């Protein structure tokens, strides 16, 4: 149990938790950007 | 007709008329009359067209 008291003068831990909160965003924007247009394809098919 | 409805497109058409009759036999009845009474009018649409 050498872990936080002096060891985080280094890197490694550093970015992780930030990216947990950030990566969430990257996924859901991409997922919607996949699904969306091709929903409008089958909506536009109907409308006409 | 159900299997073959235009599954979501702009329902645009042609109409083909297929009425099978104008049959001459000694027996013609009311059956032959309700049919041959379309056939007459198709022949009339020939004049009219």
């Amino acid at each position: 149990k050498l872990y936080i008291k002096v060891k985080p003068l280094l890197t490694m831990a550093k970015v992780e938790d930030e990216l947990k909160a950030l990566e969430e965003k990257l996924k859901k924007a991409l997922e919607s950007l996949e699904k969306e247009e091709k929903v409008r394809k089958d909506i536009e098919v109907q409308n006409v | 007709n159900e299997t073959l409805d235009t599954k979501q497109k702009r329902q645009y058409f042609i109409g083909v008329l297929d009425i099978a009759g104008f049959e001459i036999f000694d027996y013609n009845g009311f059956e032959q009359l309700c049919i041959n009474f379309t056939n007459e009018k198709l022949q009339q649409f020939f004049n009219h067209h």
